[PDB]
């Protein structure tokens, strides 16, 4: 079932939301 | 383990590369693994007919994006106090 497994990995990619901000400055 | 298409897998394979290496702190790696995997979710968006994967995907696509030029900013910034 091609329709199933691409709404699978669409609802599963993985978030970046858990990562530390990355500051810049001189 | 290469073939050609599914460029939504390959995409999503190597975001999920990237967070690893991002989470290790190894942001050069990190940052080439996020840029190789968007190159191919845009691909896989190009070619998606479905409204809501597109728009899921897409949403996706903008928070990697996001995170990517924090990288960048990081790296470059980075080489020039190197010098």
């Amino acid at each position: 079932n091609p329709e199933k497994m691409n709404n699978a990995k669409v609802a599963n990619m993985p978030s970046t939301e858990g990562l530390p901000s990355l500051p810049q400055g001189e | 383990h290469m073939s050609t298409g599914d460029f939504l897998t390959k995409g999503i394979e190597l975001v999920q590369k990237a967070i690893d290496l991002d989470t290790a702190t190894q942001y050069e790696e990190a940052y080439t693994a996020y840029y190789n995997g968007l190159d191919y979710l845009m691909l896989a968006l190009k070619y998606e007919k479905n409204p809501k994967s597109k728009d899921l995907i897409r949403a996706k696509f903008t928070e990697y994006l996001n995170r990517a030029e924090q990288l960048k900013k990081h790296l470059e910034s980075e080489e020039a106090n190197a010098a």
